């Protein structure tokens, strides 16, 4: 029936969207299913899966298709931070031209400069602070991006960064 | 906090 119809399309979207096949992408989505979510795990939209799985065009398409570019997983994540976790500087530098929220917080305050920090992502780190990223702001345990450092270059290119 | 798991990605 049409509930289970949607259920279907839902699933294959998300599915599509992370592993980056843009035809059936093009096939599935629809105004009313592009922020549907991945209720069975993180509640992650399929914007959130391109990002983190780094598939660029699919990631641009569903911007063109008015994928939410602040929709936030169970933890708060943005996109933005997905990409962040895992280095995919393209990712964010197009989620950044449309118009997401650089100091973006999370359920536990952290930004997406935080994430790359904290995973060691230099470049991403680097682009985040070149888009007016606050090397300054604290997540709820007090801890700034520098404080989840551990990598030498990104130490010393927070330490640059802050006042 | 120790309940913040991964982000989805690779």
């Amino acid at each position: 029936g049409p509930g289970s119809d949607l259920l279907r399309g839902d699933a294959a979207l998300l599915d599509a969207a992370k592993k980056g096949c843009l035809a059936r992408v093009q096939k599935l989505c629809t105004p009313e299913n592009i922020n549907c979510r991945d209720t069975q795990g993180r509640n992650s939209t399929p914007l959130h899966l391109a990002a983190g799985y780094n598939n660029l065009e699919v990631a641009e398409y569903l911007l063109e298709h008015g994928a939410d570019v602040n929709a936030q997983d169970k933890g708060g994540l943005i996109p933005l931070h997905n990409a962040a976790s895992y280095g995919h500087v393209d990712i964010a530098a197009l989620l950044i031209k449309y118009n997401t929220c650089v100091n973006a917080t999370d359920k536990w305050a952290f930004t997406p400069l935080h994430e790359a920090a904290q995973k060691g992502r230099t470049q991403l780190c680097a682009l985040l602070l070149a888009h007016g990223a606050d090397p300054t702001m604290k997540n709820q345990e007090g801890q700034t991006p520098l404080d989840l450092a551990t990598a030498d270059d990104i130490r010393a290119l927070l330490i640059d960064a802050m006042p | 906090s120790l309940s913040r798991t991964p982000a989805d990605g690779r």
